[PDB]
């Protein structure tokens, strides 16, 4: 249920507009690899699976503050977002790190599985958590699914958990809830496939709506707007073969009313 | 604030059945995972059973397993483990313990132990250090680096007590003296500015599978003293 | 039944909701999820699978608040649906072979089948094979006396999705000649390179009724969800390969129906 | 500034159309349109790309009717845009590579880049790079000041499409942050063996207009058109490889909008 939602508020001061570029977070190995993950390592057996930290790229959020608006209770109700992914053309960048398609020929595009999501709430995002491997050892500094069990691999409820850090998450142990999520609207893809485009589009024309069927959008608890992103763009594959994770920063701008509640 | 009380333990013809309870009262008893370690007379730490927070998954060593049936009332606080057909090899004392930090079955909080009387980790006998000094004892075995890493301390005559989880990190109360690292096929616990009380049986365990909770042999820390 | 009016009054609509996890096969009590890994080239006159080989489609029965003790049904309008765990695919650093030397390992792709169905009775079922002298193992539930014509259409293999973990996604399709109480919903794609593509939003939904703005009436105050979720091959360091499959989450908002 | 009403008449409304030219680098006299060849494995310590090699953006100011001299200015409401010249890479004769003995040339495929803007103001523009310590060469405007920020998001890195083969594609991105006078429009889709597809219908039409019904306004009588038709890449013979691009069309209706 949550509260009970009346009037919209109307007048020049009822809307605001909030905007932000979140970045990404694959891992950064090093100060100068920014945006890249460590390098892939491969064929470990599932009883010896112990990545490290630098390896997984993690799910990014940031909460926004928005103005006091209550000085009956009014709530910042999202109304609409756009939202775009930054800096694909770099990916154009052919002559650096890349190992050559053949021989005298340019260096291999990023290319592999991909997964691009954001999500917009009130509330932060409520995350159920699924695992590849249930006897990953995962690192230090990453929060994933406590006391797993081989129905980790598939659903176990007790894996409940809130986007309520950031570069913790990681991706790969970590999925939307859609038995929750009352208070936000998400939205990813998922691409697999060691040989998958990938495939961006930008323009300042699109936007998605926020509010549900009965017209209410996700309505700030404590004045906070909560957005959440993962883009990873692809693999990078270096000379000698090696391959990391690419990942890009997400723009918001989301506009939000005043909305009456009891 | 946290209490667990065992009971139940007596003797046993071979091949008799007995049943034993474990009070929890002191935290949120359904919030967390709930386990069954026992230790023979003179012998080390062996995982036997756990039971997730609401009992709808329970796990089993192989030893026990068609035999042993763990359940738990969460309506009342209570642990039970009951034991069919049993052993002389059964013959060990029996903890309750919870499970609380961490994310790989670490054991937080043990009770006193119940006796019940029926008739792969390479750890150092004994180690001795100088008070002030500096002792390490090892946790050796194939790959220990891929896996998680729990550190006990059990002074005799007393229950186990968690210094270190999940490799390297030290619970509340714990002082940073205690330190855990585990790389390559070695996984080393540091104790420094060594203290008589420091003076111990330590234990490491690694959390592999639901079924694998291995220990250690254990190794006896002495101070020199007088 | 003849249907009537819906009745209105708070108490009138329902929203239930559940987890169905796949049965791809399980060959062991650490692969949950994964199938046994799969056997080539068996002449079709000595076909014979191991049953944890087979994925098969899942169902489960959600009881609904009891209505009678002027008849009423409940009646599903609306669901949102969703598969569960699709970014577990990102891991690349375990049991999976390397694209090539010191890169990372290889995803799941290859066929994949995505089905889900929501009815007031069980799924009704038609069974097709491949190949119709297979012998089928122990445990799971196939098309009786197989013939020739079993390969393109007999209309004697008829069954009812009235069992979990035992009837195998490669005999039996949803039976678009009955099923008049059921909404279903599946998408075939097959190949060794194709890449998994799966979309997740908790702002879809998928509207049950029918052409008359009826939807699917619970027998015995009984919901029936099914589904089938195969994403794709995992591929071993040795060469040696096994479905994986995933969760699928199932929100239902449904209403009183009067009939007669 | 205020918008006021949509001033009608036969003389309220005029239309304006051009050619835009690509700016992949013309390495010598004879390849306009195409790329100097790619260098590739240069570290990312020791990247330093030649002019020749790098596709620049494309931009132009087209000179509208003057108005002023109770203030008017042109509104670009609707444009026809198409990519000029598809059917040229249907000679498989010339300079590429044979795809087996016998067969004939290799078609320009693999990543490729289309975009279009319209606005009353130059486009804006954000830098974001694949590697920020690259030399970039003389003659060409890239971020001021990289570090290893600029290679997810560093918000110094702003810039006007204020000169034409100058702001090479990779380095720069129209920014969602600004151009509230400007609609811009771009498809990345990067791989190896990924495939051209290009529509071209001249009964196909965007509108510039924004949610309130307003298009871009022209500043001082000029209106701004920016493209970047990045194809493909062409496999010589020798096994070289270098971008190819072609031109793209324009034609923008504007109307004459009153302001205060």
């Amino acid at each position: 249920g949550g509260v009970e939602v009346l009037e919209v508020k109307t007048g020049v001061d009822a809307i605001t507009e909030v905007e932000c570029f979140l970045n990404p977070e694959m891992g950064d190995p090093d100060e100068n690899l920014r945006g890249f993950s460590l390098k892939l390592s491969a064929e470990n057996d599932f009883s010896s699976d112990s990545p490290e930290r630098k390896m997984l790229p993690c799910y990014s959020t940031a909460r926004i503050p928005l103005p006091n608006l209550n000085e009956n209770l009014l709530m910042w109700e999202a109304v609409t977002v756009q939202t775009e992914v930054i800096g694909i053309t770099s990916m154009l960048n052919l002559h650096a790190g890349s190992q050559k398609v053949h021989e005298h020929g340019g260096g291999k595009p990023i290319q592999g599985s991909n997964f691009h999501f954001f999500a917009v709430g009130g509330d932060p995002l409520e995350m159920q958590g699924v695992l590849m491997n249930y006897r990953t050892k995962y690192p230090e500094g990453t929060i994933t699914p406590k006391n797993p069990t081989a129905q980790s691999q598939v659903m176990n409820t007790d894996h409940k958990a809130y986007l309520d850090k950031n570069n913790a998450y990681p991706v790969e142990c970590w999925i939307p809830d859609p038995s929750r999520n009352e208070n936000t609207r998400y939205f990813g893809t998922f691409t697999g496939g060691e040989n998958v485009p990938p495939v961006l589009h930008v323009t300042n024309t699109a936007t998605t709506v926020l509010l549900d069927e009965q017209g209410v959008g996700p309505l700030c608890k404590a004045d906070s707007l909560y957005v959440s992103a993962a883009d990873i763009c692809g693999l990078f594959t270096n000379s000698s073969g090696t391959q990391q994770w690419r990942g890009l920063a997400r723009y918001f701008k989301i506009r939000l009313r005043k909305r009456s509640v009891k | 604030q946290v209490q667990l009380v065992e009971s139940g333990g007596t003797l046993v013809q071979p091949g008799g059945s007995l049943r034993l309870s474990c009070a929890a009262s002191g935290f949120t008893f359904n919030n967390y995972w709930m386990t069954w370690v026992r230790q023979a007379p003179g012998k080390g730490l062996e995982w036997v059973a756990n039971i997730k927070k609401d009992g709808s998954e329970k796990y089993y060593v192989d030893s026990v397993r068609g035999r042993f049936t763990i359940s738990r009332d969460n309506a009342k606080n209570s642990l039970f483990l009951q034991m069919n057909s049993l052993r002389p090899e059964d013959t060990a004392v029996y903890f309750c313990a919870t499970v609380r930090s961490g994310r790989y079955f670490a054991l937080d909080d043990w009770g006193q132990g119940t006796l019940v009387t029926v008739s792969v980790l390479t750890q150092p006998p004994s180690v001795s250090v100088a008070p002030g000094k500096t002792a390490r004892i090892t946790c050796g075995g194939d790959n220990i680096g891929s896996r998680p890493v729990h550190w006990y301390q059990q002074k005799p005559g007393q229950a186990p007590i968690l210094v270190v989880y999940d490799d390297s990190n030290r619970p509340s109360g714990i002082p940073e003296r205690f330190s855990g690292s585990n790389s390559g096929n070695t996984a080393t616990l540091t104790i420094s500015r060594v203290e008589a009380g420091d003076e111990a049986d330590y234990y490491c365990q690694v959390w592999s599978s639901s079924t694998d909770h291995p220990f250690g042999g254990g190794t006896k820390v002495t101070v020199l003293h007088h």
